[PDB]
RNA sequence: ACUGUCUAAUUAAAACAUAGCAUUGCGAUGGUCAGAAAGUGAUGUUGACGCAAUGUGAUUUCUGCCCAGUGCUCUGAAUGU
RNA sequence: UUACUUAUUCAAUGAAGCGGAGCUGGAAUUCAUUUUCCACGUUCUAGCAUUCAAGGUCCCAUUCGGGGCUGAUCCGGGUUG
């Protein structure tokens, strides 16, 4: 017969198919439950003379967050143990490196009503 | 004794080239069907200074011939082109200032610079500033050029090497003195570093092969070996004679 | 069999036979990677003899050393 | 020049905010006269075919 | 016609980018490609010595076509075939008092070098295809001598994929008859005799002839043009 | 000659550097140098108006004689080793 | 001593036009007639060159579209020295 056309001189490596993984075992058999659940990402209030001073006039409620938690995280947290809805989160790493989130609340939601259902004043 | 200030420029450290504003590599276009067969019509885009060099460079930008793009080389600036010339590159271009031709396409007596040594390796001979090359002869059966180096030194090459026109722009360059160690300075600021090189005979005798004495002085004959070990060669290497050339040295 | 044949004639290495076998592969090997996976035994005999096996898990991989 | 309009970063021509309205210029007088030349270069061709 | 226009372009060098060629002339081939075309170019260029040359002296496509059609009469026994013929005489040998021959003679066709090897030494084969694609070729080089010292006949044919397919194996490199049905004793006599007439008759002169030595077709224009413009003026 | 540099912590100098002058090697299968080696590198993104190696140390005016010695080098020599 | 390219060595390239023959073109002289050689798309100009290419031709079942040859000579798969 005869041989393919080739308009180019270099040769590149075909387009083989390649197979999605089908194990006959499982990767580790149990999957693990949620490493940051909406418990572990909150863990504590932060009580100080100055934390709660924001509870009365900013309308913020002063965590103590975990380590591995982001802003999305603390959002979702708040929201989900005590049902209000959140209108910014501040987080900074304190100087014995443990994290501090400045939840603020919104408009709707007195966070001093909130902070003595919580249970600390 | 030490290891002397020769045998470190080879392990490159501070001994390197300082190629930070160079523009690229000066090379002619390589050969491909149009630069054997035919020609080829570039434009000269702009005339610009390479750092570290005595020679203006040209960017020359030709027309892709398998592909839809423009391809921009930089040649040596041959004295006389100008920035919107057209340069004509390949093997039936004509006899002007700045087109490139092969050496056997040019009559005995063309004056070219940039001149390839095998045909195909993009510009060797005659190429710094002011050089040129003399075509002085053909032989072609077994196709070969005679042509004439700028050290005099006569060289046989490919009648299918190539060359621009011309002679290169920027001569006369050194009938100027520095007149200054800035100006040594800034010359060898971009190129290397040997600017400032102690002479070996006030050094001591770890750093030098002269170092030493109550006075300051050689010692030994100054005329090193060919056949000598590197540590030793230090002086005049191979020197076949001496002292101030008087007469034609001039070699015909 | 044909392995006696094959040790007998893997002896004369000199001959013409073996001597354009040797130049051909010799050019053949130089042109692979230094340490390259073989298909199967050039020497079936003296691998054989070696203690190799035509079966699953039996490897040769063909290797180059610089002389001297 | 992502974040303002079009009309801030061209004008209304041919090569609008790439080229400066005299090199656009001679740009059509030189895409003009050449291929008008070449013109003349077909046909001067033609009588010299044509009479040798 | 009506507002279509006749404009051809201009693919000289200068004006008017090339199109697109078949340039498999000139594809960077991966490396296997080029040691696997290089290695024949080098086995063509380089002068073989005679005991290999034999080999590309390969059997003619209508002989070949005779003897595969003669070989597939031979075909030995596969692995249903076994189950159902070892049913068939284990039942028989059990209960009808058999001595396990209550399954016909064979006629098959004996291969594995080893085999048939031993079955030329003892004189016992009656034609021995040989294959000529063999990557070790010293597996094989003796097969012709060996069969000219014992008076068996040989044919080195092309394929042995062509032989595996009789045999069904993947390559079996040798094959042999050497009992054959009385139904086919001429046939076989017939293809014996052109077989002999192509390679037993011709092994003692073909000995001698180096082959190789063969120029690459620049080479070979530049030699022919070299003759045909020095000595013809 | 100048401006400049150096002995941090006893010597800032007439020492070093410098431009200027001169000599040498080398046309890339190359000169000089590096690596234990390498399908390895520096000069080199270089090409004699260049790179490499030295001597002298601005300018003016000059740079004499010696190739026996010790080196270097040669399109050489030959019947010694 | 000088020849070969296949070992080896060097170099260039998104390994793109290598080798041989042809086609018309003409130099060119024919002692029978074509026996050989050079060509074989680009040069006033700082424009432009891309959508398997327009056109010529043949299919499909004409709907809008798609394919083959040619345009762009054949042959050998030695990338080119």
């Amino acid at each position: 017969k005869a041989l393919k056309v080739r308009t180019s001189a270099t040769f590149r490596l075909p387009k083989t198919l390649k197979l999605a993984r089908a194990p006959k075992y499982a990767s580790k058999a149990v999957p693990h439950y949620n490493r940051l659940d909406s418990y572990k990402v909150i863990e504590q209030p932060i009580t100080s003379e100055t934390a709660m001073k924001k509870v009365e006039d900013g309308n913020i409620l002063v965590f103590q967050v975990s380590m591995k938690a982001n802003k999305y995280q603390i959002k979702k947290a708040v929201k989900e143990l005590y049902e209000v809805d959140v209108l910014k989160v501040n987080t900074l790493v304190r100087p014995n490196g443990t994290k501090k989130a400045y939840v603020r609340l919104t408009a709707d939601y007195d966070a001093l009503d909130i902070a003595n259902r919580i249970g600390y004043i | 004794g030490r290891v002397i200030r020769n045998q470190r420029k080879g392990a490159g450290s501070i001994f390197t080239s300082h190629t930070r504003l160079r523009q690229g590599a000066a090379k002619l276009r390589t050969l491909d069907y149009a630069e054997r067969h035919g020609y080829i019509r570039g434009i000269v885009k702009q005339i610009v200074h390479d750092s570290g060099r005595g020679a203006p460079l040209a960017k020359v930008v030709f027309r892709d011939p398998y592909k839809y793009r423009l391809r921009e080389e930089i040649f040596i600036a041959n004295e006389g082109v100008h920035t919107g010339q057209f340069i004509y590159a390949g093997k039936k271009a004509s006899l002007n200032v700045g087109n490139v031709l092969p050496l056997g396409s040019v009559p005995e007596g063309t004056i070219v610079s940039n001149v390839e040594e095998k045909p195909g390796d993009r510009g060797a001979l005659a190429r710094a500033s002011g050089n040129y090359v003399i075509i002085i002869g053909h032989n072609p059966d077994e196709n070969k050029t005679r042509v004439r180096l700028p050290s005099g030194a006569k060289k046989v090459i490919s009648s299918d090497a190539r060359g621009v026109i011309g002679v290169i722009a920027g001569g006369g360059r050194v009938d100027k003195p520095l007149l200054k160690a800035g100006r040594a300075f800034h010359k060898y600021r971009l190129k290397r570093n040997s600017w400032p090189k102690t002479r070996g005979v006030a050094m001591n005798p770890v750093d030098h092969p002269h170092g030493g004495g109550n006075h300051q002085h050689i010692g030994k004959a100054s005329t090193i070996s060919r056949g000598a070990v590197s540590g030793q060669k230090a002086g005049l290497i191979a020197a076949r004679r001496t002292g101030l050339l008087r007469g034609s040295q001039k070699t015909q | 069999g044909a392995y006696k044949y094959l040790e007998e004639l893997q002896r004369k290495k000199q001959s013409d036979v073996l001597r354009f076998l040797q130049r051909v592969r010799v050019w053949e090997y130089r042109q692979k990677n230094v340490i390259h996976r073989a298909a199967r035994p050039t020497r079936p005999d003296k691998a054989r003899r070696l203690g190799y096996k035509a079966k699953q898990g039996f490897v040769i991989y063909r290797v180059r050393v610089r002389r001297g | 020049y992502a974040t303002v309009s079009k009309t801030h970063k061209t004008v209304s021509r041919a090569y609008g905010g790439s080229r400066c309205a005299n090199c656009v210029k001679e740009r059509i007088i030189r895409a003009f006269l050449i291929e008008e030349q070449k013109i003349v270069k077909k046909v001067v061709k033609e009588q010299t075919e044509a009479a040798k | 016609n009506p507002l279509t226009h006749s404009t051809p372009k201009n693919f000289g060098i200068g004006q008017a980018v090339q199109p697109k060629r078949n340039l498999s002339r000139y594809v960077k081939w991966p490396e296997y490609v080029r040691v696997q075309r290089q290695k024949k170019i080098l086995s063509i260029r380089l002068k073989v010595p005679p005991t290999i040359a034999q080999f590309q002296y390969t059997l003619d496509r209508n002989t070949a076509a005779e003897t595969f059609k003669l070989f597939n009469k031979y075909r030995p026994e596969t692995a249903a075939e076994k189950k159902e013929r070892l049913t068939k005489e284990a039942a028989a040998v059990a209960e009808g008092k058999s001595k396990q021959d209550a399954s016909p003679k064979p006629y098959a066709v004996k291969y594995g070098l080893n085999h048939v090897v031993a079955l030329i030494e003892n004189k016992k084969a009656k034609l021995v295809l040989i294959a000529n694609d063999v990557d070790p070729i010293e597996l094989v080089v003796f097969l012709p001598a060996l069969c000219k010292k014992m008076g068996v006949p040989y044919a080195i044919v092309k394929g042995k994929a062509r032989l595996g397919t009789l045999v069904n194996q993947k390559t079996s490199a040798v094959a042999a008859l050497t009992e054959v049905r009385a139904e086919d004793e001429a046939a076989l006599a017939k293809l014996v005799s052109t077989i002999d007439a192509n390679f037993a008759d011709k092994y003692d002169e073909v000995k001698k002839h180096w082959g190789g030595g063969i120029l690459g077709n620049k080479a070979q224009a530049k030699m022919d043009k070299r003759a045909k413009n020095s000595d013809s003026a």
